[PDB]
RNA sequence: UAUCUGGUUGAUCCUGCCAGUAGUCAUAUGCUUGUCUCAAAGAUUAAGCCAUGCAUGUCUAAGUAUAAGCAAUUUAUACAGUGAAACUGCGAAUGGCUCAUUAAAUCAGUUAUCGUUUAUUUGAUAGUUCCUUUACUACAUGGUAUAACUGUGGUAAUUCUAGAGCUAAUACAUGCUUAAAAUCUCGACCCUUUGGAAGAGAUGUAUUUAUUAGAUAAAAAAUCAAUGUCUUCGGACUCUUUGAUGAUUCAUAAUAACUUUUCGAAUCGCAUGGCCUUGUGCUGGCGAUGGUUCAUUCAAAUUUCUGCCCUAUCAACUUUCGAUGGUAGGAUAGUGGCCUACCAUGGUUUCAACGGGUAACGGGGAAUAAGGGUUCGAUUCCGGAGAGGGAGCCUGAGAAACGGCUACCA
RNA sequence: GCGGUAAUUCCAGCUCCAAUAGCGUAUAUUAAAGUUGUUGCAGUUAAAAAGCUCGUAGUUGAACUUUGGGCCCGGUUGGCCGGUCGGAUUUCCAACGGGGCCUUUCCUUCUGGCUAACCUUGAGUCCUUGUGGCUCUUGGCGAACCAGGACUUUUACUUUGAAAAAAUUAGAGUGUUCAAAGCAGGCGUAUUGCUCGAAUAUAUUAGCAUGGAAUAAUAGAAUAGGACG
RNA sequence: ACCCACUCGGCACCUUACGAGAAAUCAAAGUCUUUGGGUUCUGGGGGGAGUAUGGUCGCAAGGCUGAAACUUAAAGGAAUUG
RNA sequence: GCCCGUCGCUAGUACCGAUUGAAUGGCUUAGUGAGGCCUCAGGAUCUGCUUAGAGAAGGGGGCAACUCCAUCUCAGAGCGGAGAAUUUGGACAAACUUGGUCAUUUAGAGGAACUAAAAGUCGUAACAAGGUUUCCGUAGGUGAACCUGCGGAAGGAUCAU
RNA sequence: CUCUUAAGGUAGCCAAAUGCCUCGUCAUCUAAUUAGUGACGCGCAUGAAUGGAUUAACGAGAUUCCCACUGUCCCUAUCUA
């Protein structure tokens, strides 16, 4: 989530070990490091171009992603830069032959490189334990709205 | 459980072994070596289940406490020793050199060799990284350590070894079309040269296999061991040369071979 | 902590207890083959239902199915091998037909009776 | 001791969990360091697997780099200014990291007017040399310079002195510099 | 291996249950019991209580022998064999037993460590240790202080031990050292240039911090600050060096330093040989135990996806006293509300949350044979948990250990 | 259901039946049970349709979008011969599958690395009167996959495969004298060794890898804020 | 307003029985061992008993939800002849 | 013929119930809080490096002057280590006292059911138009089955003007 | 069934502030209870606006028990005005 300040905390927000000498004058202020996460995950533009820190960042941060990656539709966006996906699936239960709806929610880190809104399906890989529950980090929107400007008035 | 578990007990074995089941409880424990514990050959299990030259474990130690018995060189005392794949086993007294080599079935095969093929061996390397001071080294999935390779040698390329010395003489880069040999899975033994390789980035590459018979199979590139071209091998192949017959194919050969 | 030391029973048991039917039956079998208990039929009525039941299992899978091949010619060949089967009928719709005293006369109660040797199969 | 383990703490659910098993030494923790300023006391901490842990209290000194001018100099910590996380370790002189110091500069002067022959704030022949082949270079900084003056400089502890038993750290430059000096006057 | 029969009525056909029938790696119990093979067995109730004995000890030519121990012989006047006791080392964290707790826990299959610790095994791995650097620092090798022992004792009593006198080490505690080369900052002088220099110090590994390299997505130029090598003295710089991953701030290396300075052999057994300037000189054989970092191996710790019985006469639950997330730190072997501080209001649920029950350890599996199912698994393998109940902790690579200690309760 | 004086049910004797080194009783559970019913129950009167409609969750939900035609390639059974010293493959043949073409037909896409394949043909010919046949470089196939850049609507189902403990189970071989078992064992020169073994199958729900594009979802372009370049 | 023919959509009757059912009967109670269009609900021998208990609604009377111990070989349905 | 209820006898089951009843187990507020662990102190003693004295040693090399290394021994002095009992403050935290909560059991005068149950006493409610057709919902009433009012149903004794 | 009445006590309630007998019987609380409470009811002589039964809340009302508290007591002593 984020959203603007970037040095409101009682702390200084940096990255570590990305140092600017004030001695060399720069026209950029501020060098800043990325990468690519890897598996064709574009590093979005947003994350290149931004002032941001987020530690917990698949791009910009230390975070590295290994292990499952899932797609899931986001059900929550209100906890500050971490959402909560829903994951549908049918589950077989042999004696009926039959399945039933089922699903979880997976608490996923989403750095403020993405806008999420909720509705939004987006492809979510996985991580070292983030905090107490968030095992993901949210590396791609396969979303947008939803028809968010079809929602307009009228003739 | 509080630490490091010293047992092992029968059926928990590895099956490849050939161990029955009767007759006590417990299995032999391989030491720590440079093989896996679950892709191994104890010297007891050796020197008595396959080559009947002991009768005890007890006997099996007579044996060695001579120092008749040398691996890869090196003279090797302990009863549960890690022996493995690729490892030349040579008994000083009754003249005799071996090399470790996998079944069809997956098993362990007695299998003879010249005295002068007894002196190499064939190491997969595992990994290659660069070292304290600059130097560059090479680790072969039995363990070994070779300081300065080849720059060219890279990961699952195997490599010729001097016992004798340490060195790396030669090297096999992995290729399309070459001489494997896997180690791993129910295709465990069989011999097939390589058609093609499955990428799958985030892990698990696949290995694609035509053995000499026109048979393929697929295994994880982890169980593949490369032995050298198609035709030469860089080794002495077990019969059977890793082909896996039918059990029909096998029922016909046995009873085949009859008339007395 | 040792392997277990495994087993199986040899018998099945008659369904319905008594019927004079199958009891005149049983006992007719016992008299000519010379066996002390009605278990020794159970015994073998057993061994049939399962051959029958291999034999029933085989018979439902394709025609040169590998493994219609390889265990329905290996069951023939053993009953071959001991004489319940018969060489014409080698293919083994005979074993899935077959019946209880096929296997009865096999016996080296009765081998020793049938040629000489014993003349009364209780002396067998 | 304490425990580190998740088994307490209830579920993302808010279900209670039940007690499984007893705690073990692996998931153990140990106390804060809390580690303070002058007479350098250490104890080392037997930790898992052989493996000395050196637990600093009461520590004086330390080694400051000044990262513009690519030096390193050990000096008397003055005592602590600024923490991000607890007031308390401030007012107490506590040292941890991210912890806001004041540090001696004078090896830090002492370094500066030999390899630039210049000063702050306010005749040898290779000497000379050297020192016109610096400038263009000594323009230093306000904000770095006008701290020699009070002859006290702002660094942030980069070490671990509950962990490591040194407490090092780096002179204040940059926007950081600007950060935390507007944290102190308009808190101050 | 797809079967049914007796019981409602005066009789009938139904519905429907009771009864029969068969099996049970399913216990008990009664009566009966000759042979071979196989061999489960204090699980159920009371993870209730325990007499006594036993169940963890251990030595190679190769750490320590003045036993006032044995043997004497066989060269051994420092020792030399054998060897109690004791030291030192390693082991006692494996095994075995039990199933009380445990219901998203365990466990299973499948993952992750680019999130860690790891004795041992196995492969590699170390010329740098001192010091204002000619009147040098033990290296032909530096320091004591202890057991056993000797002797004096205490107590009803224990694997209780006190005072006194000795003496060892691969115990304890110290502490020298080795080639060449290059690179760096200093810089006495001399001389003006575009500029160069004797000789002084620093530079093992590990630790901590800051900085830098670690390229590569196809091609070119100018200017600023420094400053490299080659002059055919305007100027040029040509060949130009690059590891792994899907991915890294990775492997590895460079600079300024930092450290109650990690390691860099004051060890042991066999043999005894060359080589001359004849010093017992300088060399030197096989392998033992060690030793730092890296790798391997036995591991461990966490960890992704999905899967548990009954219950709504449990519908709301979670944040007292972390509940969900953000920042910083502390703590950890290390990730993480693990913990703290500050901040926010989050997290779960009729797709059943939360709560309750379980005469619940989970799994491989067992019983029942049309199929579909139903039932069971304390229990020979795997995993987990425990040692009367709780908690705590020393030792250690590894235990929150109980045939370890400390405390409380019984 | 028997026993209230000739008891086919009790207490005995005789005789007889079933199972037999075992047989009875108790308790549990399974089959019988289609009396738990997915397969597969029943509900007018036997137990059972809520007094009635609305209605959320849940389950369910009409039809329609590349269909048809032409050619090529090579497989595996089976027929009629067998050429041959029980099995062999060519021509004749049907049958059933697989691959790929062209019919207006993305095959994700460039940027080359690669080529195995003919529209090629350069010579002509082994040989049946010749398109029966392949070696063979000089204009002329992309996809068979390397690897870099730039991007990609989501699924369910199904196929094949990998990763996979052993004991159990299913099951092959072996005459433990039979058998339950076991994983042995079998051959001579039994005076100095020879030799086959120690298979195979299941192993599903989930995850992974591959093929299929019917069935069933999902998304797309209408204030054009469309698609191409 | 009536008559006649056809067509939707009603309230029913009549005759049939291919068909269903234990029957009585039934154009559904049919298209069901040749067993699957979609969906909701209730029953699992009789008595105990719609009782106890808890919850809930109501001024109350009472409504919704709703057991078990124990007992028991029948209870019951339609049709037949007396 | 069947048959219904009160009433009476024996026996069994569970319910209600004063006792603010009892017992077991799981959490848990508050209070008190052992113990090891971390930490501020502590110094029973027992040594360290430095500084100086007095009495002897060994020579870096001289005719007198001149001078290093290691080692023992007692007046006397600066600046660090070890380290017992003891002790400050912590986190962890058993346990005790008193409460609460959940789960599982359970005693009880008496009350009120039901069964075994067929029958005994009193009547005749139902089954025939059961002699007042039967049943439903509700409401009042009476030894008892039941009666009666208002609406239903036919499962009626009427498929019918 | 009998006498007999204007009718012959219904729903309730109880040894109740209404019961003689009476310190009723049973249960509970206690070491022990002519006390209290819960039951029982042929109730000397309970009972329906002579109002019956129930009843939250309220009481310088009568009564029983518990916790806390105490010189009420054991057993008394000392101080101030
Ligand atoms: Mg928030
Ligand atoms: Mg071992
Ligand atoms: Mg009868
Ligand atoms: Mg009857
Ligand atoms: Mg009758
Ligand atoms: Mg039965
Ligand atoms: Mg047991
Ligand atoms: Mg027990
Ligand atoms: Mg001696
Ligand atoms: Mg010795
Ligand atoms: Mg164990
Ligand atoms: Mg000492
Ligand atoms: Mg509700
Ligand atoms: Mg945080
Ligand atoms: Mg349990
Ligand atoms: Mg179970
Ligand atoms: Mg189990
Ligand atoms: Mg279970
Ligand atoms: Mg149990
Ligand atoms: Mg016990
Ligand atoms: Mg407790
Ligand atoms: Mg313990
Ligand atoms: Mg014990
Ligand atoms: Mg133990
Ligand atoms: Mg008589
Ligand atoms: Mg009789
Ligand atoms: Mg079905
Ligand atoms: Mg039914
Ligand atoms: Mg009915
Ligand atoms: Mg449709
Ligand atoms: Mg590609
Ligand atoms: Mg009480
Ligand atoms: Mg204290
Ligand atoms: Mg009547
Ligand atoms: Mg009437
Ligand atoms: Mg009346
Ligand atoms: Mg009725
Ligand atoms: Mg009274
Ligand atoms: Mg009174
Ligand atoms: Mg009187
Ligand atoms: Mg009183
Ligand atoms: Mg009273
Ligand atoms: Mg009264
Ligand atoms: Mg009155
Ligand atoms: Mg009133
Ligand atoms: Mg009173």
């Amino acid at each position: 989530s984020t959203e603007l300040t970037v040095q409101s905390e009682r702390a200084f927000q940096k990255q570590p070990h990305i140092f600017n000498n004030p001695k060399v004058k720069t026209s950029k202020r501020t060098k800043r490091w990325y990468k690519n996460a890897g598996l064709g995950f574009k590093t979005p533009k947003t994350a290149i171009e931004g002032s941001y820190i987020d530690k917990k960042c698949p791009f910009t941060g230390l975070v590295s992603i290994r292990g499952k990656i899932l797609t899931g539709t986001v059900v929550s966006t209100k906890m500050h830069r971490t959402i909560v996906i829903r994951r549908a699936y049918l589950h077989y239960i042999p004696k009926y032959n039959r399945y039933e709806k089922r699903h979880k929610n997976v608490p996923v880190h989403v750095s403020p490189a993405f806008r999420v809104q909720v509705g939004d399906i987006v492809t979510v890989g996985q991580c070292r334990p983030i905090s107490k529950t968030v095992r993901f980090n949210v590396v791609k929107v396969s979303a947008a709205a939803g028809k968010a400007n079809k929602q307009f008035a009228k003739f | 459980a509080r630490g490091p578990k010293k047992h092992l007990k029968r059926l928990a074995a590895p099956h490849h072994w050939l161990l029955d089941k009767l007759s006590g409880c417990y299995a032999p424990r391989p030491s720590a070596g440079p093989h896996k514990l679950r892709e191994s050959l104890p010297l007891i299990v050796f020197l008595r289940n396959r080559l009947k030259y002991a009768l005890n474990g007890r006997e099996v130690k007579a044996i060695l406490m001579q120092r008749h018995v040398k691996v890869d060189g090196k003279v090797r005392t302990d009863t549960t020793y890690p022996a493995g794949f690729m490892d030349v086993i040579t008994l000083d007294a009754t003249n005799e050199n071996f090399r470790l080599v996998y079944d069809v079935k997956g098993r362990f095969a007695v299998h003879r060799i010249t005295d002068e093929e007894a002196s190499y061996k064939l190491g997969k390397v595992k990994k290659v990284q660069l070292g304290k001071k600059g130097v560059p080294y090479v680790v072969t999935h039995d363990g070994r350590t070779i300081r300065y390779p080849d720059p060219n040698i890279k990961v699952n390329d195997t490599v010729k070894i001097d016992l004798a010395s340490g060195k790396i003489t030669d090297f096999i880069k992995f290729d399309a079309g070459k001489l494997v040999y896997v180690t791993g899975g129910r295709n465990l033994g069989r011999i097939g040269t390589i058609v093609h390789k499955e990428r799958h980035d985030g892990g698990f590459d696949l290995v694609h296999i035509k053995d000499s018979l026109d048979n393929t199979f697929v295994t994880r590139l982890n169980n593949v061991f490369v032995i050298g071209e198609q035709g030469k091998p860089y080794i002495s192949l077990p019969k059977g040369k890793g082909i896996k017959l039918s059990i029909a194919e096998e029922r016909d050969r046995r009873r085949a071979q009859q008339g007395l | 902590p040792r392997a277990p030391r495994t087993y199986s029973k040899t018998y099945s048991t008659p369904k319905r207890p008594y019927e004079s039917s199958r009891l005149d039956a049983e006992l007719k079998l016992a008299g000519e083959f010379g066996l002390k208990n009605k278990k020794e039929i159970y015994r073998i009525s057993f061994q049939l239902s399962k051959i029958r039941r291999a034999a029933r299992d085989l018979l439902t899978r394709d025609e040169k199915d590998p493994k219609r091949l390889f265990e329905g010619n290996a069951l023939i060949r053993r009953l071959v091998r001991v004489g319940v089967l018969s060489e014409d009928k080698k293919k083994l719709d005979y074993v899935l037909a077959l019946k209880v005293e096929d296997f009865l006369e096999r016996r080296l109660q009765t081998q020793v009776y049938k040629l000489g040797l014993a003349k009364s199969v209780h002396h067998a | 001791g304490i425990s580190r383990d998740s088994r307490h703490k209830r579920s993302a659910t808010g279900a209670k969990r039940a007690q499984f098993r007893k705690k073990r030494k692996f998931e153990l923790g140990r106390q804060p360091a809390n580690t303070k300023i002058g007479a350098k006391r250490i104890h080392s901490v037997r930790t898992r697997g052989g493996n000395k842990k050196y637990r600093a209290l009461r520590i004086e000194t330390g080694n400051f780099s000044w990262a513009s001018e690519g030096i390193s100099k050990k000096t008397r910590i003055a005592g602590v200014v600024y923490h991000p996380s607890n007031n308390e370790l401030v007012r107490t002189n506590t040292l941890t990291k991210a912890a806001i110091v004041q540090i001696d500069a004078t090896p830090f002067r002492q370094w500066f007017e030999a390899h630039y022959g210049q000063t702050l704030g306010k005749k040898s022949k290779n000497a000379e040399r050297k020192w016109a082949a610096r400038a263009a270079s000594a323009k230093i900084e306000s904000s770095v310079e006008s701290q020699f003056s009070a002859g006290r400089l702002y660094a942030c502890i980069s070490s671990r002195p509950g962990q490591s038993g040194r407490c090092d750290g780096y002179i204040l430059e940059g926007e950081e510099l600007a950060f935390y000096l507007r944290r102190l006057t308009a808190k101050k």
